[PDB]
């Protein structure tokens, strides 16, 4: 009714091809985001470096495009800075490096999607609190 | 320190006159028998 | 030989490495090596602020002062490529390091004078014709000195630099100017200059230590108060490595 | 005889409208397509520019990285170096987060 | 000044605690 | 704990007490002015 | 052998002080409330003679 | 009218001082009688 289809609807790749969504797919969204840790990353921020958030904007600027629900996938799979000049692997939860997160290890491409279309998804809700903290709140 | 002109003969008299009241009214009682 | 938690608590990691008296025997400087410094440490003892002296003319003075905030006031960790230009002097430029040690003494009267003791942005030199350091050799140079506070702060009631209140706030159609003195803070921008004479010199280590006198400036506190002039003495260590 | 704010005044340089290279926190850097991770801490370090061109005449930068400093070249702009904005190495870290 | 009358008060308290338990009218058991 | 013998009452009758205060109430109102400088 | 300049910029702070009627005790006030500072007023320094 | 500042401590309580003094040793005698 309010969490319609296409509002859950988002982009995929930086072709401009939709992926939409569903109920099921966004609730995994929750319970990942949250369980894939939100102890630094919690709401719409970056407890550990505060200079990058998750708004939508801010993963376009990224290189390679990060706003795609393919983007964030790469990432989460192998991570880069915002240079994408040097992989950022090892201090970042990623399934290149899941020895050193362990959360990070039961994670599926099943899984993933779920936790990328969350993050395209909540700005779009949530309007600015996504990208701002304690002003905002 | 810039403060209110007062001070003294305000915050003063409100303890003086007040107390001298009970005073008075004490020792008005306390010599009763002529004591005090 | 001496682990941090053996150490620790001496309030000696404030007091910086001596040399033993084997020392005057100068290092062997050659012209055809490169030559930098490692740590060099200037441990503090005596501070002087120049008394604001009295509307009077006669010689302003240089009176002592009582230290406050307990050992954080030493300063080293500095490094710096140390150059051998012409003449055969020596030249060091510090690149970084611990230098910016916040001290607060308390003057003759009852007033805190707080200065911030550095050597930053240090450029010292010595004397010329010099193959050996020694006893004889000396450094003097100079320095660049900021004010206590960074850029943001925010005085009691809000006021600030690149932050801050703005305005008197407190009292709204209170008389502006006047209060210019406190709300538009400045930030200061000054020069130091030390003078460092060895004493005792090992000539394989490359370590060095001796006494040492700097004159800077105070708290500019913003605009509030002008400053108050500072002399800073005690024994600096420094070792040298090619 | 009439003393004044300098960041406020330094806001009404062009370094309110752009970035700028000698002053401005190295946090405005991330506004544009691949600038912000690396290139900035070269554009931050390396010395304080004359010229809002010899940015691109900076030691080792990258036959890429050179293309992107020129791409960009846009958005920068100088100003004195700002005593006030650039001690307390606050170029790194302003004192702002989210 | 002000701050004397701040003390004054805070002392002549401290005295009112005198009298009020050394010279204090007295239980009497009757 | 034993009584002292010298409790004398004390003494300032309906009238000294007039004259009293017209000493202080006089005075009071003669210095005022130098008490103001 | 000295300027006259050279003769009273001689002449000692503290002293020249005690040449000025301003200290004589006698010309104050029976009711001139106060510590000579709010008379005169703080000296701050000598003009010269 | 630029006048001292303790005109009113000064001048006042030099007034309601010895006054309520007097005042007291009346009332404390007046009072002999219980009267008063
Ligand atoms: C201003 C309005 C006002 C009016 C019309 C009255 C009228 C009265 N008061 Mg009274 N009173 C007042 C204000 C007033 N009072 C205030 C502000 C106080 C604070 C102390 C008192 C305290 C007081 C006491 C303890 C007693 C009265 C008594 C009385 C009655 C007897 C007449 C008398 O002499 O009073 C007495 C007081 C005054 C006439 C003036 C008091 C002004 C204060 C107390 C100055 C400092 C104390 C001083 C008066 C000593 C009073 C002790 C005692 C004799 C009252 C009379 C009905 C009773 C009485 O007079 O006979 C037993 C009585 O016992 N009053
Ligand atoms: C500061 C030095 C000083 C000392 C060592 C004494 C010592 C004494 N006074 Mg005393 N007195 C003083 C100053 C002093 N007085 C001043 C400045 C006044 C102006 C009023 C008085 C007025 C006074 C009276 C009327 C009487 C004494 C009495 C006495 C003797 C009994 C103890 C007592 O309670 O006094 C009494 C007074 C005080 C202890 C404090 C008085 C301070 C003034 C009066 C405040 C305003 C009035 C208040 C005290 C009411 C007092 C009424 C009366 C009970 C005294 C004692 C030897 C006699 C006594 O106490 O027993 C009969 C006595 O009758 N005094
Ligand atoms: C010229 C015009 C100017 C206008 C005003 C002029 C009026 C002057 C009148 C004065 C007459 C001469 C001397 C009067 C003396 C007198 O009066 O003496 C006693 C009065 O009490 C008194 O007043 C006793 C004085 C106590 C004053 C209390 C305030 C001072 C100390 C407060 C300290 C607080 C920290 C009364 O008499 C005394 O007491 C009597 C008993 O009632 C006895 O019989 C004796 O006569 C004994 O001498
Ligand atoms: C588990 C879910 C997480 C997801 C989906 C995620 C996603 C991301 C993304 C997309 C970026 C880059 C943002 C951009 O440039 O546009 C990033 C950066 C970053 N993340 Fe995470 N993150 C997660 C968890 C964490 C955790 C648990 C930490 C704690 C260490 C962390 C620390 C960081 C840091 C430090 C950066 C900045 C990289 C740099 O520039 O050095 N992340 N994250
Ligand atoms: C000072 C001050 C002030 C105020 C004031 C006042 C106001 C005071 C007062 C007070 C007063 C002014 C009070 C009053 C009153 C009163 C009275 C005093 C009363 C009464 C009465 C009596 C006492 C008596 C009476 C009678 C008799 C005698 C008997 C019977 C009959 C008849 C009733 C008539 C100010 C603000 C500036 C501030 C500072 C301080
Ligand atoms: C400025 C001035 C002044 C002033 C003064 C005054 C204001 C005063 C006072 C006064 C006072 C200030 C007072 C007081 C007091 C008293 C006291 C202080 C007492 C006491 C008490 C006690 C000590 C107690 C004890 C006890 C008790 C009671 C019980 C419990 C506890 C005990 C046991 C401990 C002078 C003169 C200095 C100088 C000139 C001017
Ligand atoms: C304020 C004023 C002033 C001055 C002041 C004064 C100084 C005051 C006061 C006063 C006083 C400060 C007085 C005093 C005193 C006192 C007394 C108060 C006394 C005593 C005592 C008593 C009361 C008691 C005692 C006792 C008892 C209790 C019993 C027996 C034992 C004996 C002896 C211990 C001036 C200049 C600023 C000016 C303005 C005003």
């Amino acid at each position: 009714a309010e969490l319609t289809p296409e509002v859950l609807t988002v982009p995929l790749n930086s072709e401009g091809k939709t992926i939409t969504l569903t109920e099921k797919q966004y609730l995994e969204g929750k319970r990942l985001f949250q369980y894939a840790c939100a102890s630094c990353h919690v709401g719409g921020i970056t407890k550990t470096n505060p200079s990058l958030d998750l708004r939508t904007e801010t993963l376009a600027l990224a290189t390679p495009p990060r706003d795609n629900i393919e983007g964030l996938v790469d990432y989460m799979k192998n991570p880069t800075t915002y240079d994408g000049e040097q992989e950022i692997a090892e201090v970042h939860p990623s399934l290149r490096s899941a020895d050193i997160f362990p959360k990070m290890r039961n994670l599926t491409e099943k899984d993933l999607v779920a936790i990328a279309g969350h993050i395209l998804v909540e700005p779009k809700i949530l309007g600015d609190k996504w990208g701002g903290g304690k002003v905002y709140y | 320190m810039e403060v209110n002109q007062l001070g003294f003969i305000a915050t003063a008299l409100f303890v003086l006159v007040p107390s001298v009241f009970l005073i008075i009214l004490y020792v008005q009682t306390e010599s009763q028998q002529k004591s005090s | 030989t001496l682990t941090y938690d053996d150490i620790v608590g001496t309030g000696l990691a404030n007091k910086c490495p001596t040399l033993d008296d084997t020392a005057r025997g100068a290092y062997p400087i050659d012209s055809s090596q490169t030559y930098r410094i490692a740590r060099l440490c200037l441990q503090p003892t005596t501070f002087l602020v120049k008394e604001e002296p009295k509307n009077k003319r006669q010689e302003a003075e240089f009176v002592p002062t009582k230290l406050v905030t307990r050992e954080t006031t030493s300063l080293d960790q500095i490094q710096g490529e140390l150059k051998v230009n012409s003449d055969g002097s020596l030249t060091f430029v510090e690149e970084d390091g611990i230098d910016f040690q916040p001290v607060t003494v308390q003057m003759a009267g009852g007033e805190r004078i707080p200065l911030l003791f550095t050597v930053k942005n240090l450029v010292a030199s010595t004397q010329p014709n010099v193959t050996s350091i020694t006893t004889s050799t000396d450094f003097k140079g100079e320095f660049n000195v900021p004010s206590y506070r960074t850029a943001n702060f925010l005085d009691p009631k809000g006021r600030g630099l690149a932050s801050g209140y703005d305005s008197a706030i407190a009292l709204p159609q209170a008389k502006e100017e006047e209060l210019a003195r406190a709300n538009v803070k400045r930030f200061s921008l000054t020069k130091g200059q030390i003078s460092l004479n060895v004493a005792k010199v090992d000539g394989r280590t490359g370590e060095i230590a001796g006494t040492f006198e700097s004159e800077q400036l105070s708290d500019d506190d913003m605009g509030a108060h002008e400053p108050h002039e500072v002399k800073i003495q005690g024994v600096f260590y420094a070792s040298i490595e090619p | 005889e009439e003393l004044v704010n300098v960041v406020d005044e330094k806001l009404g340089t062009a370094y309110g409208e752009k970035i700028d290279l000698n002053n401005t926190n190295i946090a405005a850097f991330i506004q544009y397509r691949g600038l912000y991770p690396t290139l900035a801490k070269l554009i931050v370090k390396n010395a304080p520019y004359e010229s809002v061109e010899d940015v691109l005449n900076i030691p080792g930068l990258t036959e890429r990285q050179k293309q992107i400093l020129r791409e960009n070249l846009e958005h920068f702009t100088v100003t004195e170096v700002e005593t006030a904005l650039v001690e307390g190495g606050d170029r790194y870290n302003n004192g702002l987060y989210k | 000044m002000e701050t004397i009358t701040y003390v004054f008060i805070f002392a002549c308290i401290i005295a009112l605690f005198f009298f009020a338990i050394f010279f204090r009218e007295p239980p009497r058991i009757t | 704990m034993e009584p002292n013998p010298n409790r004398q009452p004390v003494e300032l009758n309906r009238t000294s007490l007039y004259l009293g205060l017209l000493l202080i109430l006089v005075l009071a109102l003669l210095f005022s002015s130098y008490f103001f400088n | 052998g000295a300027t006259l300049e050279e003769a009273w910029s001689a002449i000692p702070e503290k002293l020249a002080f005690y040449d000025y009627i301003g200290n004589n005790p006698a010309k104050g006030g029976l009711f001139r409330t106060g510590p000579m500072n709010k008379g005169d007023g703080i000296a701050q320094a000598w003009k010269g003679h």
